[PDB]
């Protein structure tokens, strides 16, 4: 890796792709989402932006090639603050619902979801000197996000493998993602991984987008 | 642990909430038993009428009697709130358990005064209860009335010994007959 | 720990000492020269110490001030900061002296 | 080349919003471990709805409106928001319409999909929940009535406190400048919010702006973090000022004005001098959202 | 067009509320936490029924009353007569069932829910209390005419305090379907406020308003620390009150009205605002109440 | 209609009541405390006992008679209270809870309801001290008696104060049947008051009134500071000035009846200069209680 | 603070002088003696204990002592403090709870 | 309140001016050596002790002597006497309390 910078948020939550009727949450962002953060971050935009029932159709071709690991200092808990959100009805969608037809989204329908008390963050990104540097004139160019790389390390995560049993492991997690009919993800569990040692090789992996 | 809660025969709601407080910050969290609040919250409504009900089983032995110098700080409590209990009752009319127990057709007009002069001593620190006005309270507590080199923990936590003095003070509340 | 703590507890158990000692004139180790005179020695400071402990509470805050009952039961340089800590925030001081007759209070 | 942000907060009063989710027989509001303890908190949406309803209210054209409804909360008088202006005053313009107005072959404008300006975050209070109960009357309405009396009378019982609020504007960008004076209009509504929560009618809690301050060159926020701050206390004042005399230097007074309505009271001259003459006015929050807008026109 | 608010506070005297939710030995009145003191607390449900009973004596059209004639207390007039054409207060009663009047819309086109014009708030105290303060006794039997046959013979105990304690409250503004004399009658009713307690057996304590302060600009609440302690008789912002008019115009003292026991104590300062514009120092409370009815009103 | 409350002092003199009940080593008299100092005693419910006393002296039916046989006080009855046959101890047919029901409401018509048409406060002294003991003794017989009654001998003292104190009351009654006599008779019988807390053989304590002042007679309820005269100072005067003066210029004046005292020794060219009604000025207390009595009644 | 020493300094200035009215100022010749350091504080220990009993009689002349009585026997000096000897008028409490301090520190009886 | 500090003033130059009569060359010789003080000292102590108990015993003619004395020292007594109505209208607050006990028992 070149180097890799810190941050912190009070607030954030991470929603599982399609949980459900009753919404959920994951410990750790998703790989997905801090690869488009980190990307947004630098001022690059969005390479496509169509419009349409749905959006997210992104091939590979023209896209940064880079490596990405996660790390984590502090565990945090979790609440649930939420009443209601409405929805989109399924069935009959009788009466006014079929008359008002203005960006409907009507039926207003009761529901819960949970939030994360605190969130600390620590990897970087090992990338081109070039994107580095772009990277940094959208940070200061033409919550708080700083790098503190070499002191300060913490726990990491890896991929687990039959044996070795952990603990308090992700259930789920998402490397790339694109909202159509596709095979989504392949692995999905991750293990965390507590020295305060630089994270193994293992830890990072080579992200296809 | 899990194991310990099922020997308790009919365990009380309230103390099942120990089951709540089982979750290198939270791994011995479960040691002080903060379990005062909530416990207190719940029990409050619905169940300060029901309390005088069959003791909730004598509320597993009170805990089973804390399952038996911070031990000792504990255990100063304990003791503490028998004296006060045992001391007024005699301070109040002179008849001990003692001869009480020896002859039959007395035993439970003994009963209701210790029901009556505990209960209201319980409700008494059930309410008014704050960082400065609680500890003038524990006058009473020894109205009939080393070993202070404590006031370092009693001024600074005040809710642990809170805690303590409110759920050891049900220790002294009257076994059921049966 | 020159604190507050045993301050209190040194006046407190010297002050009910000196007094027994000066009304009725009794020392300990006369009381544990036999049982008959250790009993009423006894007696003899549970009415001196409960006396104190129900009039200390007949005269409650701030109307106490810092004058108490036989003059602050009469208690060099220490003293001085030791009377401007005592002089604000003195509700806590009373409290405290309550443990302390407690204490002096006899077992059984 | 930016939009200013702040933080505000309020003044001290019992608190109104009941949060629902009743258990038993009383109503809660939920709570947070921020440290191991009880924090009562509001959910940014309430904030919006209280906002866009004092744009109406202040007369400026919008096409929403949220009616008392006989059978169920509801939302109508709603058209095609076709132009950017004259409508929802440029934020929270949703649509997921599957077939609509042609798309854009006769709409002619742009789906004002996943759009936003102005993302506001959430109220949290400054101090513990002490495990407070209030009992409640309730007695049934009528043992004679036509109407049903729901067959006895019960004995409830609700919770409050005493908590002021902070919380956080998080406005930035530059594209806010089609319409000055609609930016103008939505800092004055902010500056006059007055019973934001849906809690109740009796009661009632309002926000009044009390030593709102924060500001910032064109780069991203840093520095004091909108929260970690003690209670009823000066942490506005003990944060930046600390933060500023250790970075005169390294950050620009200039531009970041004075903190704290308390040292409008003492030792305004020498904060003053010892840190820069630069625009601190502080007197009272309408005119300096005023002299904020009169700087904020040109950029 | 024009809002207003105010908050007024009486003469000390014991306490007058009581309830006896603890216990039959103890009887104890609400306590609430503020800053680790505790303080008492008249809930707005007494004040509305209050007003409710003084709108009744002022020889006002009615909606509601009681019966105090049944085993549980329960209201008759409220629910069982009035099918809510107009409230006293056009409070409008709401409740929910599988239908109102026939649905309430063939009969009477009214919605389901209500108005809810007034706003009140929470009467906290000035001072702390501390503990139990009176013994009392109660007798025994009747003896020979056994109709009572209590037997109880217990000596319970009563909580009293002395404490002057204040409330705010609000208007609104548009408010004007057929005000004239509702609004201005409901107004001469607050004025007076007399029967309002928990308990008038020998308490009587006397809701006569002392200072009041009752204006502000046509605009929203500015929530100018509505609670004030005003240091048991004065008040907290005669600074803020100074510049009545001036280069700076920092406060608007133009709309304000000032309290008796204000202005009586008789300053040179007073002199000073009387020049002041809004100044409006009026000796007798009564007399300002009704001539803030009447210009809010007719003006 | 008319309604009138009144205020009243006794002489100073030293006193003593028995009100603690709790121990036997020590008596207390304190009971509450005023703005951090302890200068208030006596309940507001023996004077109650005292008129009945006094009542049951003037030739009205003694419907409720204190019998002294049984250990614990007990208080007999006649066959069932009735404010119609008898005067009811004033009409106080009282709450008769029980489940035996069959109460005279099925029988007679008679809801058990009350008819108080009385209100009353606690009194409040004006000297703090109460740190002094007499330090008596009491024997022990040992005179080969049959009876011996401790078989002991203590050495324990009593706690007694030298003060005068005020006492609020009002009335707010109007007239019904049988009424004028039985209120003629009330006023009558409050110009004396005598034997107040029961029989005391060593302590003798009077509550003779002096500087009686009634306020509002035929105004309704306007009245403020019930506990203003004390300090052997009068404060109704300036009251005067400031609440209805005298003067019908900016404010208003209206019928007030002024005791003794405040008069027997004050400015004689004030009696001339308070003469804009003449308001009511008397010697002795007892003369103007009649007269007062006979405006109110109206007969 | 410093009138709290004040108060401290006039309490020896007080006691010795009654000793030098009694017997010798100067203590050298109880040194090292059974009986003589015996006396020495068996007269100190009376003096101060006859003045402290009038001084703690006057409980409720609390002002009028601390103008007349309690101020004239002893011995009292000032340098500079006449602004702080005002508080004599107004307080005449506090101060006397001093000087009752001040007096029962100064009794080396064991 | 201010004739406090008046009547604490011109105690000490009316003990000045004890101190100038009885004894002759003032303070100028004090220099010289520290014997002659002592005796200096000491007669100053000795004057102003007996005048202790004469000054202290019986309100109405404490008065009386001490109008006269207090007339012939002070030179800016025409100051204090044509103010606050000769003390107050003569004796007025037991001669504010006792000459400030006699200037705080002589300093």
């Amino acid at each position: 890796v070149t180097r890799y910078l810190r941050l912190k948020a009070p607030f954030a939550a991470f929603r599982p792709f399609q949980s459900g009727s009753f919404r959920s949450t994951t410990p750790v962002p998703s790989f997905s989402a801090v690869y488009g953060l980190l990307l947004n971050l630098a001022g690059i935009e969005q390479r496509q932006e169509v419009e349409g029932k749905v959006t997210l159709i992104k091939p590979k071709a023209e896209l940064p090639k880079l490596a990405i690991a996660i790390g984590q200092v502090k565990p945090s808990s979790t609440s649930l603050i939420n009443q209601q959100l409405h929805n989109y009805p399924v069935g009959n969608s009788g009466k006014e619902f079929a008359s008002r037809t203005f960006g409907s989204k009507y039926w207003i329908a009761p529901v819960r979801r949970e939030v994360l008390v605190n969130l600390d963050l620590i990897i970087g990104l090992q990338s081109p000197v070039e994107f580095w540097q772009k990277l940094d004139q959208g940070l200061k160019g033409e919550d708080e996000i700083y790098p503190i790389e070499k002191p300060d390390l913490a726990s990491w995560y890896c991929p687990l493998e039959p044996d070795t049993r952990p603990n308090q492991g992700a259930c789920r997690l998402t490397l790339w993602i694109d909202r159509e009919n596709n095979t989504q993800t392949t692995i999905k569990v991750f293990s965390p991984s507590d020295f305060r040692l630089e994270p193994p090789a293992k830890a990072w992996q080579q992200l296809p987008g | 642990d899990y194991n310990a809660i099922k020997n308790s025969y009919y365990c009380p709601w309230f103390r099942r909430q120990l089951l709540l407080n089982l979750v290198l910050a939270s791994q011995s969290w479960l040691k002080r038993h903060p379990w005062y609040g909530f416990g207190d919250l719940l029990s409050r409504i619905p169940q300060r009428w029901l309390k005088e009900n069959n003791s909730y089983f004598s509320h597993d032995a009170r805990q089973l009697f804390t399952q038996k110098k911070t031990r000792e700080y504990a255990e100063i409590v304990y003791k503490i709130a028998q004296g006060f209990v045992l001391s007024k009752l005699s301070s109040k009319h002179d008849l001990q358990w003692s001869k009480c127990k020896g002859n039959p057709k007395l035993e439970r007009e003994y009963n209701d005064k210790k029901e009556k002069v505990v209960n209201e001593a319980f409700l008494a620190i059930r309410s008014r209860t704050e960082k400065q006005a609680f500890i003038d309270y524990f006058v009473s507590t020894l109205y009939p009335h080393e070993f202070v080199d404590f006031a370092q923990k009693l001024f600074q936590d005040t809710d642990e010994i809170r805690s303590l003095t409110l759920l050891a003070l049900s220790s002294q509340y009257p076994i059921k007959r049966q | 720990t020159r604190e507050y703590a045993e301050i209190v507890y040194k006046i407190a158990q010297g002050f009910v000492l000196s007094k027994l000692s000066s009304k009725h004139d009794l020392q300990w180790s006369k009381c544990k020269g036999n049982p008959k005179l250790e009993r009423e020695y006894n007696d003899k400071k549970e009415k001196v110490v409960n006396e104190a402990f129900l009039a200390i509470r007949s005269r409650t805050e701030k109307q106490a001030f810092i004058d108490y009952f036989v003059s602050t039961l009469y208690p060099q340089d220490e003293f001085v900061d030791f009377a401007q800590k005592l002089f604000q925030d003195t509700d806590e001081i009373r409290s405290l002296t309550l443990l302390a007759l407690s204490s002096q209070y006899p077992i059984k | 080349n930016l939009n200013l942000f702040a933080t505000i907060l309020t003044y001290p009063a019992p608190a109104s919003n009941y949060r629902g989710e009743s258990e038993e027989n009383r109503s809660v509001i939920q709570k947070i471990l921020k440290d191991g303890q009880k924090y009562a908190i509001i959910s940014p949406e309430s904030m919006r709805n209280a906002l866009r309803e004092m744009l109406i209210e202040l007369g400026q054209p919008n096409n929403r409106t949220r009616l008392h409804s006989e059978d169920q909360l509801a939302v109508e008088f709603k058209e095609y928001p076709n132009p950017d202006k004259f409508a929802d005053d440029f934020l929270f313009g949703y649509m997921v319409a599957q077939t609509n107005d042609a798309k854009e072959m006769k709409k002619l404008n742009r789906p004002a999909k996943r759009d936003s300006i102005f993302r506001c975050n959430m109220a949290v209070a400054v101090n513990p929940y002490k495990y407070d109960t209030v009992f409640y009357q309730s007695p049934l309405n009528a043992g004679d009535s036509a109407w049903k009396n729901s067959t006895s009378s019960a004995l409830l019982h609700r919770e409050v406190t005493h908590t002021a609020f902070q919380y956080p504007f998080a406005l930035a960008g530059k594209d806010c400048a089609a319409k000055p004076e609609w930016v103008k209009a939505l800092l004055q509504a902010i500056a006059e919010l007055n019973g934001v929560a849906g809690g109740h009618a009796r009661a009632y809690y309002e926000f009044a702006p009390r030593s709102v301050v924060a500001r910032l060159t064109p780069k991203l926020v840093a520095g004091y973090q909108t929260y970690g701050f003690d209670a009823e206390g000066n942490w506005l004042e003990l944060s930046r000022l600390t933060a500023t005399d250790s970075d005169n230097l390294d950050l620009p007074a200039n531009e970041f004005w004075l903190g704290g309505e308390l040292v409008r009271k003492m030792d305004q001259e020498q904060k003053a001098q010892l840190e820069a003459m630069g625009a601190h006015l502080y007197a009272n929050p309408e005119k300096l959202f005023a002299d904020l807008a009169d700087s904020f026109l040109g950029v």
